[PDB]
């Protein structure tokens, strides 16, 4: 009877991603609260949807088109967002939650004079590609120095002239949860990169953050999709319980349960996963 | 008249030269010039926000030396 | 590509220099200074204390950033790299380009010289070094234009500095690989590749036997090489920023620095510990030359990143305060516009210079109108507003401190204006165009006589310069030089099709349409862009004397009759659909 | 002539690759012909361009099949499917890059004859199982989620589409030359088009027909077969056949009694279903077909464990009209003619069973169920 629900594994992916994000819950339930008593939509049903799982849950505890999922998340966090800035007319779950600030760092070659822009950021999308690599290369290709050349000089205010420059992105202020967006997919002709990257258990970003901080950072939930194309595929997730300590394989209407290690395992690029990881989300220690 | 970066889908920045009043889709246009990939399968993330076809520049407040984010769809279901 | 055409609202002689100077050289036979100056030219100055105009000439032929010149055979010959990706062989007795070396493909930045073999390299931002015979370029001929290259390879990165002993056996490269790569100019074959600088190298020097080498960096570091050991056998910090200009003496024992911190300082090189202040600049030194007549050097000419070039004794290094606190000798230099507004007629510009004066400029007639002195440039634009709305049809770029015009196939003709609205004495008239048959008025394929436009002149000295888009100069010439007999087979060349249906088809371009549908206040209609509201108005009035009887309005606002629906839908509809007017009964 | 074509690519091909495009758009205009011999030379300039041009040319190949595919003529359809599945046996290692394109004919279902379909989903799955490299691997689990998707469509159309293709996929899964591993992934493939086409009855009776017929015409793995005839038997069983000592109890407008026996024994439930539809009756000869070819595949033709449904009775109604033809209502008697073709295809598909029996007093029960054929046609006229 339940054999619908594949045909919206993006959303049901974020959502089970979202259902097990340290305090996520704990806030939207806040909020429903708040709309309760006030008398919008989207708070009451996801209030409903997480109401359903908690049963579900309990029981399994008791008593054994096609979408991007990426931008589905985007949607979702953007309506909550959205509701939260009309609750003002506590609230911040959105930007407590997944929203960071970047500092963005342009250097001038000639006159060697720095520019800064600060922009928020939900998630941090890196290539998975050059053109056996890790996340630490990615995030390196995304934030560490890049020289912009030929063809992409930097037009500096202060030469009036066009000029080479030095791009670098540094983490000024970090959210409590660090979405990962991997470009598993190229361009010539789009094709999809089925080679992942060496997906650590752990994430340390001080390496490019403005101040040094012993914050460290746990992988909690990846997003995977399966398939030989973008255009269609399937998405499955995998979340940890903090039972607790292990892995939640959410397939369609099956759920599965793996050791820590054995799902690392999954993971390697060596064995060829058919599961390409899409989200990578970590969590704040 | 003011000068945006795009970090691509390799993490590799180019450069745009746009106008406030440009739309979305004119954008879209000129990074298919120096990428190649069709204006309806490219997504452009500018601070966390997915940009949206008919909008202009100036309804974001994308100003000079700001960074957009190309991403495509990996569909699912 | 496709091809622009620009020009350049100068005087005819501009003696100082409008920009930033990048290099220098001294030419001791004669005693003569020349500046490849940021305004893309070069000048030649005299450093005789007599003088009181150090003048000479200038040496204009580039299009951009000139970056470095070399004084070789004997003064007589002058080489010339620049961000307009060529290598110019002159004639440094006259002052005229010779020839145009295009095998770059980026900004060419540096040029190395050996005296004794009169060989010369030019490195730039594609990562290529050439190199190059002195005699051989110098003997070319229309006839004989063709010259085998030899070219080094292995440098993964944009060279930004390059270095020659006097023998020429050893060539060194800096880039922003951060490392140094010495090739054998002989042999084109490598050698080494030094490493220990953290930065772009921006300065490199060789002795005469050519196994030391002294490099600064934008670490701020100056470090001394021996090519023997392939070590660095010495560290200098002694600026508290980069290091962008290096000079040294015949004994290659004392080193003369400056970068970004604007202090220079002499150093010893034997032991780093008798430091010299000689002097602090006012601007970041971009290039340094040492006078070299006697031993030690009695003065040093530093050129910065402003218009000035100022010239500070050595009297007493070898015999913080500085040592020097006014310059000995002082070449004055202009000043660079580096704010500009184009006027709601899109034939008006305001700018405002480095001096804070602001001046009113006319694109059409490609002149200055008036000067305003030290006038607040935000409150003079709204001083100067009104109320109409004309199509962009040109580009402005201030990067060589100069007004430079650009006109494209795009947007060139997109300006349409009535000719009583303009200053003309009403016919339709097509800016664009307009200044397209000014630009090319001697050109005869554009007589069929008459000459030009018949309303205006450009300046007859304006540079006019056809070129691609973000590419290459084609062809570069005066308005007035169109007529003769090499200019016009150029032209023939160079000059577009899209230019060719204007000035010499004499083809008129296309009428641009809004569609309005009128709805009557409580039926789609498209006409010109000039078009008056009054010629609404009288539609109306036969549909229903005609001005006074009837009014019309946008978006709840009345609309002046004068008032043209190009001005109506740009200002007063502020939306993104087709434009709307309603009739009303006064 | 072929041999003439053969060899002039053979020993000059050198020649031949640099206008490989020029020779394909010579090959897909000779496709378009009506003439076999000049369509099989034009499959032919396919093969050998395939085969003896470099990558890039390979590629052009097989995208100039799939537009043929597409293109909607049906002679046309087959013909490249025939190229699409010759290409895959003599270079699966060259088709294996290829399987992205030739996956993007899924798309493209709607102008499809079911029958080109099925040999649609024969070239994908024999290509995403001829190697088992990890590039295999990829296709593999992307065509298992193509299929478990159709199956689960809301449309009818695709449902069955699904139903077609994961049928087909099994057979070349389990088609001997297989582990435990891989013994249990068909098994499992099988259960779920089992599970999405028991709310429909046509559903299930297309599901009951596609995998007989690849019983019939393949041959599997001898532990695939086992499973699925304990299954077929054990639910079939629980399906139909019931005992006869218990007397049929409804609210039956007529008399039910068991009928068309021969000479404690099971029965044949079907009035009473049939009544209900007011397992669906409705599959009862195509579910039996399966279950008699998966009996004669495990025993080696011995069909000594299904025996009792050739004697047993049925359970049906007085259906000799007496005298009250014109008196039967619109939906007795349309009811009573749908029970006349569920008997009679009962009873044709016994003949079928038994029909390649020695022994005599076997044979003389097969023509006593053909003399009830006979009989029931006759009656049906009526
Ligand atoms: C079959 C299934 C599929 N999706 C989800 C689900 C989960 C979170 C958020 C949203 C959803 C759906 C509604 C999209 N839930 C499922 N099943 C319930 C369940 C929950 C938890 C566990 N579990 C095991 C150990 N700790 N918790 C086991 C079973
Ligand atoms: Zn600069």
């Amino acid at each position: 009877g339940l054999n619908n629900l594949g045909n919206t594994s993006y959303l049901n992916s974020i959502l089970q991603v979202l259902y097990f994000c340290p305090g996520f819950k704990s806030g939207v339930k806040h909020l429903f609260n708040i709309i309760s008593r006030k008398k919008y939509e989207l708070i009451c049903s996801l209030q409903s949807l997480i109401i359903s799982v908690e049963q579900l849950q309990a029981s399994f505890l008791l008593n054994p088109l096609q979408h991007d999922a990426q931008e589905v998340l985007q949607c979702i966090l953007g309506n909550i967002q959205e509701t939260c800035q009309l609750l003002k007319k506590g609230f911040e779950l959105v930007e407590k939650l997944f929203q960071g600030q970047l500092v963005l760092r342009t250097r001038c070659l000639e006159c060697e004079s720095l520019t800064e822009r600060r922009e928020d950021f939900q998630d941090i999308s890196v290539p998975v590609q050059e053109d056996m690599k890790t996340l630490r290369w990615a995030i390196s290709q995304f934030a560490s120095v890049e020289r912009i050349v030929g063809e992409d000089k930097y037009f500096c205010e202060n030469c009036h002239h066009y000029t080479e420059a030095e791009r670098s992105l540094l983490f000024d202020k970090m959210p409590e949860v660090i979405t990962i967006h991997l470009k598993c997919f190229a361009a010539s002709g789009l094709s999809k990169i089925n080679t992942p990257l060496l997906t650590p258990l752990k994430l340390s970003l001080e390496e490019w953050s403005t101040k040094p901080t012993n914050d460290s950072y746990g992988l909690f939930a990846v997003v995977m999709h399966s398939g030989i194309t973008i255009s269609s595929g399937h998405y499955t997730a995998s979340v940890k319980v903090t039972y607790e300590g292990k892995w939640l394989l959410f397939d369609d209407s099956e759920v599965k349960v793996t050791e820590e290690k054995d799902f690392l395992n999954s993971l390697s690029p060596s064995t060829s996963p058919t599961s390409t990881p899409y989200l990578l989300f970590y969590k704040k220690l | 008249s003011m000068q945006i970066f795009v970090k691509t889908l390799t993490g590799k920045t180019i450069t745009l030269e746009v106008e406030p009043s440009d739309t979305i889709e004119n954008v879209k246009a000129k990074i298919q010039d120096k990428e190649g990939i069709p204006p309806d399968q490219q997504r452009l993330i500018f601070a966390g926000k997915q940009l949206e076809d008919g909008r202009t520049l100036s309804d974001y407040n994308i100003q000079k030396e700001s960074t957009l984010h190309l991403v495509l769809r990996l569909r699912g279901g | 590509r496709k091809v622009q055409v620009s020009y350049v609202i100068r005087d005819e002689v501009e003696k100082y220099n409008r920009n930033g100077v990048n290099a220098l050289q001294l030419d001791p036979a004669l005693n003569r200074l020349f500046t490849a100056g940021r305004d893309s030219i070069i000048r030649i100055w005299s450093v005789n204390q007599h003088k009181q105009d150090p003048y000479i000439a200038s040496m204009e032929h580039h299009t951009d950033w000139v970056n470095d010149i070399v004084l070789c055979c004997n003064g007589k010959t002058l080489i010339s790299a620049s961000s307009d990706t060529t290598v110019k062989v002159w004639n440094a007795h006259k002052g005229f380009c010779m020839s145009t070396l295009r095998t770059h493909k980026d900004y060419v930045k540096a040029l190395a010289y050996a005296k004794d073999k009169e060989l010369v390299a030019s490195a730039g931002l594609d990562r290529q070094i050439f190199l190059w015979d002195v005699n051989t370029l110098t003997a070319l001929t229309a006839s004989n234009n063709t010259v085998t290259t030899s070219s080094l390879s292995g440098n993964k990165d944009s060279i930004y500095s390059l270095a020659m002993n006097q023998l020429g056996t050893i060539i060194v490269s800096g880039s922003t690989e951060k490392v140094l790569r010495v090739w054998d100019p002989r042999t084109c074959a490598k050698l080494m590749k030094l490493k220990g600088h953290t930065d772009n190298v921006k300065a490199l020097l060789l002795n005469r036997d050519g196994t030391q080498c002294l490099s600064g960096s934008s670490d701020g570091t100056i470090r001394l090489w021996s090519l023997g050991q392939q070590r660095c056998i010495a560290t200098y910090r002694v600026h508290d920023e980069g290091v962008w200009a290096l000079q040294v003496n015949d004994a290659f024992t004392h080193v003369y620095s400056g970068g970004r911190d604007r202090k220079i300082y002499c150093t010893d090189l034997r032991n780093p510990d008798i430091r010299v202040l000689i002097c602090e600049e006012k601007a970041p030194v971009l290039k340094m030359e040492l006078d070299r007549s006697a031993d030690p050097p009695p003065a040093i000419w530093v050129a910065t990143t402003k218009s000035t070039v100022n010239k500070w004794t050595l009297k007493g290094i070898h015999n913080i305060t500085p040592l020097c606190t006014q310059p000995d000798q002082v070449i004055k230099g202009g000043a660079s516009i580096i704010q500009c507004h184009i006027l709601n007629d899109k034939r008006h510009i305001l700018t405002k210079d480095t001096n804070n004066n602001v001046a009113y400029w006319d694109v059409l007639k490609a002149c200055k109108v008036e000067d305003l002195g030290k006038v607040d440039f935000e409150d003079e634009i709204k001083k100067r507003f009104k109320m109409v709305y004309v199509p962009n049809w040109f580009s402005v770029d201030l990067k060589t401190g100069m007004l430079t015009i650009t006109l494209d196939e795009s947007d060139c003709f997109a300006a349409w204006v009535s000719a009583k609205d303009a200053g003309f004495s009403d016919p339709k008239l097509n800016l664009g165009g307009l200044l397209l048959q000014a630009l090319l008025e001697y050109w005869p394929r554009t007589h069929v006589v008459q000459k030009g436009n018949g309303y205006f002149q450009v300046p007859p000295h304006t540079p006019v310069i056809f070129g691609e888009a973000g590419g290459r100069t084609l062809f570069r010439l005066l308005c007035r030089d169109s007529g003769g007999e090499t200019e016009s087979m150029l032209l023939n060349e160079t000059v577009p099709q899209w230019v060719i249906d204007i000035t010499v088809d004499k083809n008129m371009p296309k009428f641009n349409k809004i569609p309005f549908y009128l709805q009557p206040h409580a039926d789609r209609l498209s006409a010109s862009d000039m078009l008056q509201v009054r010629k609404v108005m009288e539609h109306v009035y036969e549909k229903i004397l005609a001005e006074e009887k009837i009014e019309l309005l946008c978006q709840d606002q009345v609309l002046d009759p004068n008032m043209d629906l190009r001005t109506v839908k740009h200002f007063i509809w502020k939306s993104g659909g087709d434009l709307t007017l309603h009739y009303r009964q006064k | 002539q072929e041999q003439l074509l053969q060899s002039t690519f053979s020993v000059h091909y050198l020649v031949l690759k640099d206008m490989c495009s020029s020779i394909l758009s010579l090959a897909q205009s000779l496709l378009h012909s009506l003439d076999q011999s000049i369509i099989s030379f034009g499959s032919l300039l396919y093969k050998y361009a395939f085969k003896f041009f470099d990558t890039y040319c390979q590629q052009e190949v097989v995208g100039a099949l799939v537009t043929h595919i597409c293109s909607g003529n049906e002679a046309e359809v087959d013909t490249a499917l025939d190229v699409l599945l010759e290409l895959v046996v003599l270079n699966p290692s060259a088709m294996m890059m290829n399987a992205v394109f030739v996956k993007g004919i899924l798309d493209y279902l709607d102008n499809i004859s079911p029958q080109q379909i099925r040999k649609l989903f024969y070239v994908l799955s024999t290509l995403a199982f001829s190697k088992q490299n990890e590039a295999s691997s990829h296709i593999q689990d992307d065509m298992h989620l193509v299929i478990r998707k159709q199956l689960s469509s809301t449309v009818f159309k695709y449902k069955l589409i699904g139903i077609i293709g994961a049928v087909t996929m099994a057979g070349i899964m389990a088609a001997d030359r297989l582990s435990d591993e891989q013994c249990t992934q068909v098994t499992s493939l099988l259960q779920l088009v089992h599970s999405c086409s028991e709310q429909s009855p046509q559903a299930s009776a297309l599901y009951y027909d596609e995998f007989a017929n690849l019983i019939q015409h393949e041959k599997l793995d001898p532990k695939a077969l086992e499973w699925v005839g304990h299954t077929i038997c054990n639910d079939f069983q629980d399906a139909f056949v019931v005992d006869s000592c218990v007397v049929p109890e409804g609210d039956f407008p007529f008399p039910v009694k068991a009928l068309y026996g021969l000479e404690d024994g099971i029965a044949i439930n079907l009035l009473p279903l049939l009544f209900s539809q007011d397992v669906s009756p409705l599959c009862l000869a195509p579910y039996f077909r399966l279950l008699r070819l998966c009996v004669e595949r495990q025993h080696n033709g011995n069909l000594e464990e299904i025996d009792g449904l050739l004697d047993c009775p049925i359970f049906l109604t007085d259906l000799e009209p007496g005298e009250k033809l014109e008196s039967m209502s619109a939906k007795e008697r349309s009811f009573m003619c749908s029970l006349i073709f569920l008997t009679l295809n009962w009873f044709r598909e016994i003949v079928n069973a038994f029909c390649q029996e020695t022994s005599p007093e076997m044979k003389g029960k097969v023509l006593t169920r053909l003399k009830h054929i006979v009989e029931l046609q006759i009656i049906l006229e009526k």
